[PDB]
């Protein structure tokens, strides 16, 4: 544990030399050839990308400035391009490129072409514990990482997270992500993963992230999140109660953890103690978990999706496609000067 | 069963995010 606090403290100058002077402007759009969609959101899309120059495939997000602005998100869209930007570790996304135009912002990342781990999730049902586990302690290493740069997340689901080559997780979508070191109060995430303290308005902190992983870790475990209904009010209403029941299959090493990070009371949720990230990382739950091989990614991982070659999306849902614009006018220009 | 009650309701695809 040695090794580990003097790789965050490198970790942590790295981060702040890019989070203090931003990369900006390093490709343009006619350097790419768009392929197909691979998810929609609020402000636009990923699309799948073929890079001109060197032929690599990229999953290009673009987003509408003038809806951004809008929709009164310029500053959680530009927390997560300055942040994404700024972040290196084995199970982030890699930030290749960024720009802008006259109409988008575009972030440029790596293209994981084994799809969301949702999809896999809803085909197989369920995954095993070790399987589930195997994830986990992806997460754990990477909420370590990011929480000791004063990083937020803040919408951990299967959804958010992609299977690569090598069946590792690539977490994605930093859209809600923020640097802050003391509370924060934005009504953000996804509702089954909202921690009570959002729901409540009470102000919350990182803790929020563990609680979203108690959530993921019972998810994944289960085939279903342990907190579900039809309309969000009414999922909203079952977090707060924090009653929580467990399948018969479930281990009792994985509802004692998850009895722990799924803690409605903060003063005894699991990486919100005394020991930190370590409670997690000692619980019986995880004793076969080997933290530094998982990091090497030197662990066999459980299971590996299959590729019909770079550029293959058939992990991926089909969506509905549309002309990107670019108007001949400039928008939004001094919303996004940093970009 | 919890299983069937989950699949049969409207949320089991994706999940969009939230803000305000
Ligand atoms: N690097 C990537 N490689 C492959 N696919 C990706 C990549 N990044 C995103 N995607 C796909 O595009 C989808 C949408 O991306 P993202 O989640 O960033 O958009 P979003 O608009 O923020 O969605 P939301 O906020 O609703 O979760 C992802 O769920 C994933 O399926
Ligand atoms: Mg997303
Ligand atoms: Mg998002």
């Amino acid at each position: 544990q040695e090794s580990v606090k003097e790789f965050l403290a490198k970790a942590k100058e790295d981060f702040l030399k890019k989070w203090e002077t931003p990369s900006q402007n390093t490709a343009q759009l006619d350097q790419f050839d768009r392929i197909k969609t691979l998810g929609t959101g609020s402000f636009g899309r990923v699309m799948l990308v073929k890079h001109k120059e060197s032929g690599n495939h990229y999953a290009m997000k673009i987003l509408d400035k003038q809806k951004v602005v809008k929709l009164k998100q310029i500053e959680h869209t530009l927390n997560e391009k300055r942040i994404l930007q700024a972040v290196n570790f084995p199970f982030l996304v890699k930030l290749e490129f960024s720009f802008k135009d006259n109409s988008n912002l575009y972030m440029v990342m790596e293209y994981v072409a084994g799809g969301e781990m949702f999809s896999h999730l809803r085909r197989i049902g369920r995954f095993s514990e070790p399987h589930a586990r195997f994830y986990a302690a992806q997460i754990v290493l990477t909420f370590e990482y990011l929480h000791s740069l004063d990083l937020i997340y803040r919408d951990l689901k299967p959804e958010n997270l992609l299977i690569d080559q090598q069946g590792y997780i690539q977490v994605t979508d930093f859209g809600f992500a923020k640097r802050v070191k003391g509370r924060t109060w934005t009504l953000c995430g996804t509702p089954e993963y909202l921690a009570p303290e959002i729901i409540l308005s009470k102000g919350y902190n990182k803790a929020v992230d563990w609680w979203a992983l108690g959530v993921l870790i019972y998810e994944m475990a289960a085939g279903y999140p342990p907190f579900f209904a039809d309309q969000p009010i009414q999922i909203y209403e079952k977090i707060v109660s924090g009653k929580v029941r467990f399948p018969s299959h479930f281990s009792s090493d994985l509802k004692d953890l998850l009895r722990n990070l799924l803690q409605v009371d903060l003063t005894k949720r699991f990486g919100n103690l005394k020991n930190g990230v370590n409670d997690i990382k000692n619980h019986k739950w995880f004793a076969t978990t080997d933290w530094i091989a998982i990091y090497q990614r030197k662990v066999e991982a459980p299971f590996i999706p299959k590729f019909k070659g770079p550029g293959d999306t058939s992990n991926f849902d089909d969506y509905e496609e549309e002309e990107i614009r670019v108007s001949i006018n400039e928008k939004c220009g001094k919303e996004f000067t940093e970009f | 069963t919890t299983y069937a009650d989950f699949i049969a309701s409207g949320r089991t695809g994706r999940r969009a995010s939230i803000h305000d």
